[PDB]
DNA sequence: AAATTGACCAATCAGAGGTAGGATG
DNA sequence: TTCATCCTACCTCTGATTGGTCAAT
């Protein structure tokens, strides 16, 4: 493994950021790197969460279904409710 | 309830501010003609974080799609709460020192306790 | 540092601690501060090209 | 006065997306 | 058996990475 793979890219993070603050706003970049490390550890968190319970009941394939469920496990409940209509259209 | 988190620990104009946030956010992921290859975040990128864990071994694309909404509105929703802080002390710059403040104010953002000091 | 945090998180916290810090040891991470640049070959391209006399890349026709 | 640092520019190359062939459920 | 969709390897084609200067602080 590479060691960048841990993370998503910068330059797409920051991209988002920009998008949420005003046009004359300007980020640090200690706060790219910041929000960066955030929302890689966001993803990590959830799946070791999904992980587990997959190993558990014996199922090789993480899906979108052990996702959600981790995620209002994790406390993220709003996050599972929002994006419970989303992967029900991808699966129709 | 469900949504507590959307305002949790906001206070004011803020709260109606992520509250309208999540309202587009809903709205959108309601949206009926979606094309699921077009993200801000790349969905092989996405992967390889869950990859890294070697206790994953197989990945359904449902999952690395849901995670590319998913960080979008994370990212955006804390980028949003941290903005708050560089705007309460009168700068046009955003610290990491604000994205450690909007963490504070939710124990949602618990599991960023040693990913932010 | 708190003994509680969120009940829902507080396990999975602890186990990616676990698994944060044996991450680190397989890549070979030793000190607390990332790279000044990802790639050589970026690096010289960046140094290569041509700028204009404020220093940014010479804008594209 | 001196130090700090974030936006700006876009071309090259590490890598994202696509998928054939094989495997699995 | 047929269907759905994963894996890896290989191929296109590309968009994230990148730093000298200026200006704000």
């Amino acid at each position: 493994m590479k060691e960048q793979d841990r993370w998503l890219p910068i330059a797409n993070v920051a991209r988002i950021m920009k998008l949420a603050l005003p046009e004359n706003a300007k980020i640090a970049k200690e706060a790219k790197e910041c929000m960066q490390e955030c929302v890689s550890e966001f993803i990590s968190f959830i799946t070791s969460e999904a992980s587990e319970k997959c190993q558990q009941e014996k199922r090789k394939t993480v899906n979108g279904e052990d996702i959600l469920f981790a995620m209002t496990s994790l406390g993220f409940e709003n996050y599972a409710e929002a994006l419970k209509i989303y992967l029900s259209k991808y699966r129709e | 309830g469900t949504w507590a988190n959307v305002n949790q620990g906001l206070q004011g104009t803020a709260r109606d501010i992520l509250t309208t946030y999540w309202q587009h956010v809903i709205n959108h992921l309601e949206s009926d003609n979606h094309d699921y290859k077009i993200h801000q975040l790349p969905l092989a990128r996405i992967k390889k974080v869950m990859k890294a864990d070697p206790e994953v071994k197989m990945i359904s694309a449902e999952a690395p799609i849901l995670f590319a909404k998913g960080c979008d509105v994370f990212i955006t929703e804390l980028t949003m709460r941290a903005w708050i802080h560089a705007e309460d002390n009168k700068r046009r710059t955003l610290q990491r020192s604000d994205i450690a403040a909007a963490l504070s104010k939710s124990d949602m953002f618990d599991f960023l306790i040693d990913i932010v000091p | 540092s708190p003994l509680y945090v969120n009940a829902k998180q507080f396990h999975r916290i602890l186990k990616r601690r676990v698994a944060r810090q044996k991450l680190e040891e397989q890549l070979r991470l030793t000190s607390k501060g990332r790279k000044p640049y990802l790639h050589e070959s970026r690096h010289n391209h960046a140094m290569r090209r041509p700028r204009g006399p404020g220093g940014r890349f010479l804008t594209a026709d």
